[PDB]
């Protein structure tokens, strides 16, 4: 698909000053997107975009805590 | 008798005269924060080598200048003494009310002076913001004092809102409407009006404060699903109205003070003044968040802010020009009251036209959080505070005391006080225009000589509220008693003499209709 | 619905009698036949919940202050 | 305004004398904590 | 010797005994939450409570007893009451604010979702909608025992006022029973924050609006009121009716939509 | 209904009862309404009472006017208004 | 029960000079100074805690 | 950054910055048109013994001094708005960066295609290098592509910080549990110097920001340098 | 009643300007001096 990434581009979902939503709902998308693929076979890399764009937003803190969570049974997104 | 008379007080007038002395004292505290502020930046590097103290010191120092200098004596001070005077009542609805909410400001002001004594003070600036200001970033008791102060204020000053608006609506004589009351009484009126609706707003907001410090509640905590900028808003919500709170009462005194010493029976245009006060009133809720353009605010609702903001600057103007007009064709007489009221118009302008400059969201984006601000509100609220405060003072000292100030003196020392206040402020726009943060302890070297300028304009005001308070003393050590007051006839609050009785109106004025 | 004429102390009388309390009966049944303890969910220590940032002024710092044990989880779970 | 001579006149000795205590009343105590700042930190 | 109708109060030292309770509840609140101790907060708490009882012994005085409230007086009484009433409209005002801007924004600590991932509301059909009915009847009762009072009629005055407080105990009984069985605390986020603060307020004018009817009730039996002079009453009338109204607004806003 | 409930006429009391039995007969000695201005000549002067040897009068010269002229009124000869020139007498005690 | 208004209106206005917080008699003036006593011996109490509270411990 | 005894802003780094001087020219025309217009008038009416005390009709020159004030204000907030607006529109960013505020340093996260972060700490007085600047250099400089569309992310770990760098016209609040986003383009390479403007304790006035603005090839090296 | 007259409605006495020169100063100069004792004691604890 659309390769030669430089970076997230503008989303009209997301149009506004505050951005923590774009990172959260690309985390939750490619984090469905690889339980998806991962069980029912699959390859993760149709997730890629979703992982591209969260990692290029997300603070590494924020994705190391959601990480964290998940692993922990805790993490309240619906995934 | 003494505590009868001071402690158990029922008096408009007594009560009116303890407000004055608290508010000097704590205008004392606050000059002396100024001066620890100023000694710190006026030259580079550190003076006291320990900037959470600075920081302690910002916050008190405006804490003190506005709960207990400037609320204290505009609406406490002169509107006890001369609302009901102006009115004809015989004191005010409430008049044993009127008690409590002075004397909860002397417990208020020591819950800020624990603050800062305990812990290593509340280092927060007057916004209070959390994180900083949560159980973390400032553990321990100190900003928890700091929030039971600004309640007890807060309840004063509420119920004081709710003494005055009752003493205004239901105590003139019959025959006087409310387009017969001096523009004081309005001015007082509309500012009760303000604290009234906005200071319930700061209480829940910091009580939110207190219970996410104290009680577990995250209203302020994303880790809870809080938000500090919900903070931001509850507080800015009360703090708008708080800056026309505090500047009200002081256009009501300019209002008298232009009017009597152009030799005016009458201000210029009063419906128009009351329309620009009551406009203020109005559009002073609707502007808030201009204190959060850097916040990451949409777009539209900076320019909705932005255009807000601006239309304020039409009632505003009214009101300058109306000033302008009521000294036109006057008998001018140059008393130092007259004095305070012009430097007060010019100093308000001055200060007004920076807060213009803000408003445009794209140009607050480089000036917030600058001495750029600082600069604005020293002129536009603090210093035109101050000036309308000395103004009020040396015009109604003889009626409150029965004595006179020596009026040469008191042009000294306005002389002194209006130098020093420009030499202190106006280079902060320098400041602010090239990039200097406020609240800071140091500053990059460039900025060296406009923070030297400023600090020593610093001393000289200082010079000027020790002279003022020589100049206090010789009239009270001199005693040379009033005798007759012009202008009678358009100011009845000196029509009972100087100073007027304990009990004043026992027999109401006679007002027909017609 | 009716009346209107005089609202008067017989009226509203008859409204606290004739529909007011009796409303409240009706709640109050309703309420008392739904009553009766639901199961408690598994605990999950998730972290925007059971929030600790300064122990509590009263008990072990850790409770809250009408803390029923049946239902109200600790920052480890449910006690004992 | 006009008002009656001095009850208690205050010469220009007796103003001086308060003008002095009153400045010295603001100065000497700051000017002590602040010649002692290096003491304290 | 005046010739206007308004009242000059006799020197009290209430002022200051109030404003030093006030000293002493938060300077208590502070050693309380700081200096593990409750007891600057108790003494502060009965002087408060010793102020208010001799300051409105004292009001009743000069009106019952010395017929120093003239109509100009007691209507500068009724806009002191509606002020203070519309002040305390604005203090919820702020809880609504926080509650409505966390439940319609819930941020990703949340689930991003609202209610929260792990909140379990309660049924609003259940305690809260029995908690709504008897507020509305309290409001309903408290009606008739104003129009008994000025038809003259003693009796049912104090049956209908009787029933208004019982109905105000019931609701604080059924709230203090919901706050013990309740899965969510105050520490449970936004959600529990918002929930015990605005509701738990809303319970403390409850309790105070239920104690100003039993002061009204006992000066009743104690014949206090005239047919057509009893503001007393009608200040806990128009207090109580604020107390249904912002328990509306709770239940249609935090139980009902934001479940 | 009921009885029990006593009226203002049985327990008012002090200056609230003075101020209901003066109004029954029409009179105002508590100032609580706004009293009606005569011509206001020389020969018709507003009446201002008076407890006293002095009250002060408030004169709002022309309706609407915003200024209200004020000044004591002196038990005497009739006084003028200082703006208008309208007479006032005061009649004491 | 019965009216008694008019006795303690009797009683309120004797012309005594009391003023309004002491004119039931003596229990009033305990009541004053028990409440007056608790805010002024607290208040000492509280400035004692500030002292305390001033210094690390 | 800011020079020895300069009155108005810095020169503009970016197009935006740019902008926004010429605005406030404007409203400094403006400004002083009305101070000096206020000055002239007040002084006029102090200096004359001719009187004129009788009651003055106010109607007719109070329409003059409301839409005149209201005219000035139109004519500053169409302007205002429009580079409000400009500031807005979409731009496409070739990189986004994110930082986070510290007590009392600011971190750095190039996270586009490697994992690149580092921290940011005030050189101390007694160790900056000879002709550097006191108060506003740092250990690691934010190297960024010049002549390139930038989006910035900004957040905080702890509490409030505001991440600004003044001839850009850049200022953004760094809010714990928010993502804030800006843009950011320089029209030179060079070094760019802001400090943290929204108080943050203690050492608020001690946690800079140092952009360093080189071409692409040299931002790429780098990047790859710092992992 | 209260005393009523000039030096007579205030809390403070007048009858003598050097007592009063002595209250006044130790009234303002205790304000003035507050803050400074304060940032004293601050920097005493570290
Ligand atoms: C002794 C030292 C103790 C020191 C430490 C103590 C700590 C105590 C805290 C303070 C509480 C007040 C203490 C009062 C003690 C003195 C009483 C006494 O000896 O004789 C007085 C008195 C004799 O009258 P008087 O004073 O000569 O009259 C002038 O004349 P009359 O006979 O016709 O009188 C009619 C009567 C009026 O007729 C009455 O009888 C009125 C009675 C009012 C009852 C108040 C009940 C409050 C109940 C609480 C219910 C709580 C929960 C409800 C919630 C459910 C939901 O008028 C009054 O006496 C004034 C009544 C006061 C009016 C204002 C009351 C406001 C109260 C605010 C208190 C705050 C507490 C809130 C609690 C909230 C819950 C936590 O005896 C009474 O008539 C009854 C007094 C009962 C007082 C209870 C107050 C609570
Ligand atoms: C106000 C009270 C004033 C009290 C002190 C008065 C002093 C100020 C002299 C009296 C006021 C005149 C302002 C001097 C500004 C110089 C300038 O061109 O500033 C330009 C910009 C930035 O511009 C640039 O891109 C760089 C400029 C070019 C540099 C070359 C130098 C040429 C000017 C030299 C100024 C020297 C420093 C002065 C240092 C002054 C230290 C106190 O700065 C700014 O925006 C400053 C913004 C302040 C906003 C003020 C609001 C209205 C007040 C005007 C007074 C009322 C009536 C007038 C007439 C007022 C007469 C009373
Ligand atoms: C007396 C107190 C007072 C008053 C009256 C004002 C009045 C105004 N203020 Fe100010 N302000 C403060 C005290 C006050 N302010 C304080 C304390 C702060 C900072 C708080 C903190 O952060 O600690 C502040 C901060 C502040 C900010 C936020 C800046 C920032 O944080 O980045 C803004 C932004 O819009 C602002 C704007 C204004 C405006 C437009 C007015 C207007 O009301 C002014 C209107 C007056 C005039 C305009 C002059 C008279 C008019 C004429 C001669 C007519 C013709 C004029 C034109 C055509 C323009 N103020
Ligand atoms: C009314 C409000 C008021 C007043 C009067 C003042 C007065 C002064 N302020 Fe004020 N100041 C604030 C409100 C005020 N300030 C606020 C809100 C802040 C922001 C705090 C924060 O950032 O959180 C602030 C911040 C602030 C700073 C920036 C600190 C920082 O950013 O780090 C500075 C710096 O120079 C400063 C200096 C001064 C000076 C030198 C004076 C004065 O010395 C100037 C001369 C004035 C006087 C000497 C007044 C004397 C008046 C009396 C003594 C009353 C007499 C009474 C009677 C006669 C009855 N102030
Ligand atoms: C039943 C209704 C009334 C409840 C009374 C209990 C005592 C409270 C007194 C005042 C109530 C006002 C609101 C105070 C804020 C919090 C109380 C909220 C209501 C409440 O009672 O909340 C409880 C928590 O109380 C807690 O933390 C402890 C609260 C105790 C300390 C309160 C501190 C005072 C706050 C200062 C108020 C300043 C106001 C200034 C106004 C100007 C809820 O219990 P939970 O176990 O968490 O969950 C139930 C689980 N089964
Ligand atoms: C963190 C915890 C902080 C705690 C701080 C607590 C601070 C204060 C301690 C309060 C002590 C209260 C003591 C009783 C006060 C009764 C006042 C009252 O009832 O005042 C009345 C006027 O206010 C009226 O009516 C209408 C107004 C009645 C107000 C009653 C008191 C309310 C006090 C708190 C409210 C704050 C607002 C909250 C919302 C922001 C009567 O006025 P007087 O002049 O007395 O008499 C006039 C005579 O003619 C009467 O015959
Ligand atoms: C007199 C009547 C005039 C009426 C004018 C309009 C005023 C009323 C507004 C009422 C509120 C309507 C809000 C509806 C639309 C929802 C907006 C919203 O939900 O915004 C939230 C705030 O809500 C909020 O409770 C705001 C909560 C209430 C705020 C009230 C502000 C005024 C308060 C007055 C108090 C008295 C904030 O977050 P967003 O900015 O969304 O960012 C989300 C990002 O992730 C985007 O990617
Ligand atoms: C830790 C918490 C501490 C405890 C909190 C408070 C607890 C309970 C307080 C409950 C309130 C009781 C109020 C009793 C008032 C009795 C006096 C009274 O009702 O006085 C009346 C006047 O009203 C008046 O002042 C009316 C004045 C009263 C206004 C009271 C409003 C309630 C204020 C309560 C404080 C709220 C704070 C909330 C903050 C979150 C007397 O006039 P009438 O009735 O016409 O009689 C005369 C006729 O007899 C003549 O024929
Ligand atoms: C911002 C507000 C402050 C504004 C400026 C204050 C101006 C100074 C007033 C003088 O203050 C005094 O200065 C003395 C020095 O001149 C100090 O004596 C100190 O220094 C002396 C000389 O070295 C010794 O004799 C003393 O014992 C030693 O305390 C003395 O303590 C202090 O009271
Ligand atoms: C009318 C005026 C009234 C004035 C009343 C003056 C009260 C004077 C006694 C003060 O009592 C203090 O209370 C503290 C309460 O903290 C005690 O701390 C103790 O008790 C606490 C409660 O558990 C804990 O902090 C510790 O056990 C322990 O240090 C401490 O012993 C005691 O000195
Ligand atoms: C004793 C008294 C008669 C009143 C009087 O005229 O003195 C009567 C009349 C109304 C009665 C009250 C009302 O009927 C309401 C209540 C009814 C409950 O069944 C008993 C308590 C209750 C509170 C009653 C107590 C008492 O019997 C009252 C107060
Ligand atoms: C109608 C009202 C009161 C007139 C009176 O009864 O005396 C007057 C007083 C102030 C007037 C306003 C102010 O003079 C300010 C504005 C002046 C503009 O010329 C008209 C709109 C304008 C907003 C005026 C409308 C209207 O004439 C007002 C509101
Ligand atoms: C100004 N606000
Ligand atoms: Cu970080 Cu200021
Ligand atoms: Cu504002
Ligand atoms: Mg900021
Ligand atoms: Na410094
Ligand atoms: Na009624
Ligand atoms: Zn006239």
């Amino acid at each position: 698909k659309i390769k030669n990434y430089q970076t997230a581009p503008f989303d009209s979902r997301f149009p506004n000053q505050n951005q923590t939503r774009n990172c959260w709902q690309n985390y939750l998308d490619f984090h469905r997107c690889e339980k998806a693929m991962t069980a029912k076979g699959g390859d993760v890399s149709v997730c890629e975009w979703y992982r591209r764009v969260y990692k290029s937003l997300c603070p590494i803190s924020w994705v190391s805590t959601w990480d964290d969570r998940r692993a922990e049974g805790t993490f309240p997104g619906k995934i | 008798m003494f505590i009868n008379r001071w402690l158990f007080s029922t008096n408009h007038k007594d009560i009116g005269t303890l407000y004055l002395l608290f508010g000097a004292w704590a205008g004392m505290v606050g000059t002396a924060l100024s001066l620890l502020i100023r000694a710190e930046l006026g030259q580079p590097g550190t003076l006291l080598g320990d900037d959470q103290i600075y920081n302690v010191v910002v916050t008190a120092h405006a804490f003190v200048m506005i709960f207990f200098m400037v609320m204290p004596i505009m609406i406490g001070g002169f509107g006890n003494w001369l609302v009901p005077l102006m009115i004809g009542a015989p004191d005010m609805a409430f008049p044993r009310m009127n008690n409590m909410s002075f004397w909860l400001l002397p417990p208020s002001f020591l819950l800020l002076l624990a603050s800062s004594m305990v812990e290593a003070g509340a280092g927060t600036g007057w916004t209070v913001y959390p994180p900083l200001a949560g159980n973390l970033a400032h553990a321990g008791a100190s900003v928890d004092l700091t929030i039971f102060s600004l309640h007890l204020a807060g309840v004063s000053s509420i119920l004081g809102a709710i003494n005055f608006i009752t003493t205004i609506i239901n105590m003139k004589p019959p025959a006087m409407s409310q387009y017969q009351t001096p523009l004081f009484v309005w001015s007082v009126m509309i500012t009760a009006v303000l604290l009234l609706l906005s200071l319930p707003v700061l209480a829940a907001g910091i009580t939110m404060l207190l219970t996410d410090r104290n009680l577990n509640t995250t209203f302020f905590d994303p880790a809870g699903g809080g938000d500090p900028i919900l903070y931001q808003h509850l507080f800015w919500f009360f703090g708008h109205p708080e800056v026309y709170i505090l500047i009200l009462p002081g256009f009501g005194m300019i209002s008298h003070i232009v009017t009597y010493y152009s030799g005016k029976k009458e201000p210029f245009g009063y419906m128009g003044m009351v329309w620009a006060m009551m406009s203020i009133g109005f559009l002073g809720f609707i502007v808030w968040a201009h204190h959060m353009f850097t916040v990451g605010m949409d777009v539209d609702t900076r320019a909705y802010f932005t255009s807000a903001t601006m239309i304020i600057a039409i009632p505003t103007g009214v009101k300058v020009f109306s000033w302008l007009a009521t000294l036109h064709g006057g008998n001018i007489k140059w008393s130092p009251a007259m004095m305070w009221a012009l430097g007060f118009i010019f100093l308000f302008t001055v200060g007004g036209l920076t807060g213009i400059v803000l408003a445009n969201s794209s140009l607050d984006i480089v000036l917030h959080d600058t001495y750029y601000v600082v600069a604005h509100f020293h002129y536009v609220l603090s210093m035109g505070a101050v000036f309308a405060i000395m103004g009020g003072f040396v015009h109604w000292f003889p009626l409150f005391s029965g004595y006179t100030l020596n009026d040469t003196w008191a042009k000294i020392h306005f002389a002194i006080m209006f130098v020093g206040v420009n030499m202190t402020f106006f280079p902060q726009h320098f400041l602010g225009l090239s990039g200097m943060p406020r609240r800071y302890s140091d500053y990059p070297d460039a900025y060296t000589m406009w923070n030297t300028i400023s600090s020593m304009g610093s001393f000289i005001s200082l010079t000027a509220v020790m002279l003022m308070v020589f100049i206090i003393w010789e009239a009270f050590a001199s005693k040379r008693e009033v005798l007759t007051v012009d202008l009678t006839t358009t100011n009845l609050e000196w029509l009972n003499g100087c100073p007027p009785p304990y009990h004043t109106f026992e027999e109401p004025t006679y007002v027909n209709l017609k | 619905k009716g009346d209107h004429g005089g609202t008067g102390a017989r009226t509203w009388r008859f409204l606290t009698f004739g529909l007011a309390l009796p409303s409240v009966a009706l709640c109050t049944l309703n309420s008392w036949l739904h009553s009766g303890h639901r199961e408690r969910p598994a605990f999950i220590p998730y972290h925007h919940l059971r929030i600790r940032t300064k122990p509590f002024s009263w008990g072990d710092g850790n409770h809250t202050f009408f803390h029923n044990p049946r239902v109200n989880p600790l920052p480890t779970g449910y006690e004992k | 305004i006009t008002a009656k001579p001095a009850k208690t006149p205050t010469s220009p000795k007796e103003q001086a004398i308060g003008l002095s205590v009153t400045f010295l009343s603001f100065l000497l105590p700051a000017g002590w904590v602040l010649y002692h700042l290096d003491n304290y930190k | 010797h005046q010739t206007h109708a308004y009242h000059m109060v006799n020197p009290s030292p209430w002022p200051l005994t109030g404003a030093l309770s006030a000293l002493l509840m938060t300077s208590g609140l502070t050693m309380w939450f700081h200096f593990n101790s409750m007891t600057l907060l108790m003494i502060g708490l009965t002087t408060n409570m010793l102020t208010m009882y001799q300051w409105w012994r004292d009001v009743i005085r000069e009106s019952t007893f010395q017929g120093h409230h003239t109509p100009a007086v007691q209507k500068g009484l009724r806009y002191g009451m509606i002020l203070f009433i519309i002040s305390e409209v604005l203090f919820f005002t702020g809880f609504f604010w926080a509650f409505y801007h966390s439940s319609l924004a819930p941020t990703p600590e949340l689930g991003g979702c609202w209610p929260p991932t792990g909140i379990h509301p309660l049924n609003p059909l259940e305690v809260p909608l029995l908690n709504t009915s008897v507020l509305l009847a309290s409001g309903v009762s408290i009606t008739w025992a104003h129009h008994s009072l000025m038809e003259g009629d003693r009796k049912h005055m104090l049956q209908a006022l009787f029933i208004t407080i019982t109905l105000g105990v019931y609701f604080t009984l059924l709230q203090a029973s919901e706050y013990y069985e309740a899965p969510f605390t105050i520490s449970d986020g936004v959600y529990g924050s918002t929930f015990f603060v605005a509701t738990g307020f809303h319970g403390l004018h409850v309790i105070i609006g239920s104690t100003f009817l039993i002061v009204c009730f006992f000066r009743q039996l104690k014949f206090h009121f005239t047919s057509n002079h009893h503001f007393g009453f009608e200040a806990a009338a128009w207090y109580w009716h604020f107390v249904d109204v912002v328990w509306l607004f709770l239940y249609v806003s935090i139980y009902w939509w934001g479940s | 209904s009921g009885g029990g409930v006593p009226t203002d006429e049985e327990q008012a009391t002090g200056l609230e009862r003075e101020v209901m039995l003066a109004a029954r007969k029409g009179q105002d000695p508590y100032n609580i309404l706004a009293p009606k201005a005569t011509s206001g000549t020389k020969e018709d002067p507003n009446l201002v009472p008076s407890i006293t040897n002095k009250r002060i009068v408030g004169c709002i010269c022309e309706e609407d006017n915003s200024t209200v002229i004020w000044f004591w009124l002196h038990k005497g000869e009739a006084q003028r208004c200082p703006s208008c020139g309208t007479h006032y007498k005061l009649v004491p005690h | 029960f019965e009216n008694r208004v008019a006795e303690k209106q009797k009683l309120f206005q004797e012309d005594n000079g009391l003023p309004v917080h002491l004119k039931g008699g003596a229990t009033d003036n305990i009541l004053y100074r028990v409440t007056m006593t608790l805010c002024l011996g607290g208040t000492l109490y509280s400035l004692y805690c500030l002292g305390w509270a001033s210094f690390p411990h | 950054m800011a020079y020895p005894m300069q009155l108005g802003f810095q020169d503009a780094t970016s197009p935006i910055m740019e902008e926004l001087l010429h605005f406030h020219d404007h409203t400094l025309m403006i400004v002083f048109l009305i101070s000096s217009l206020v000055l002239y008038i007040i002084s006029l009416m102090l200096t004359t013994k001719l009187t004129h005390t009788s009651t003055m009709d106010a109607q007719e020159v109070e329409t003059i001094w409301t839409i005149l004030p209201a005219i000035i204000l139109i004519l500053i907030a169409l302007p205002s708005l429009r580079i409000l607006y400009m500031m807005d529109e979409i731009n496409n960013p070739s990189l986004t960066v994110k930082t986070m505020g510290h007590q009392w340093y600011w971190s750095y996260e190039y996270t586009d295609y490697e994992d690149l972060s580092f921290d940011s700490y005030m050189i101390p007085t007694s160790e900056l290098k000879p002709g550097e600047l006191r108060l506003l250099e740092v250990d690691n400089r934010v190297v960024l592509p010049m002549e390139m569309t930038i989006r910035m992310l900004v957040s905080s770990e702890d509490v409030l910080h505001s991440w600004a760098v003044p001839s850009l016209g850049l200022k953004t609040d760094a809010i714990p549990g928010r993502l804030n986003q800006t843009t950011l383009m320089s029209s030179r390479p060079g070094l760019y110097y802001g400090q943290c403007s929204e108080i943050c304790g203690s050492n608020h006035s001690f946690m800079p920001i140092v952009l360093e603005l080189v071409p692409l090839k040299y931002f790429e090296k780098w990047s790859a340098s710092m992992l | 009643h209260y005393e009523e007259g000039p030096g007579k409605n205030i809390p403070f006495s007048v009858e003598n300007k050097w007592r009063l020169l002595a209250m006044m100063t130790l009234f303002f100069g205790s304000g003035f001096a507050a803050p400074f004792f304060i940032v004293r004691h601050q920097l005493l604890k570290k």
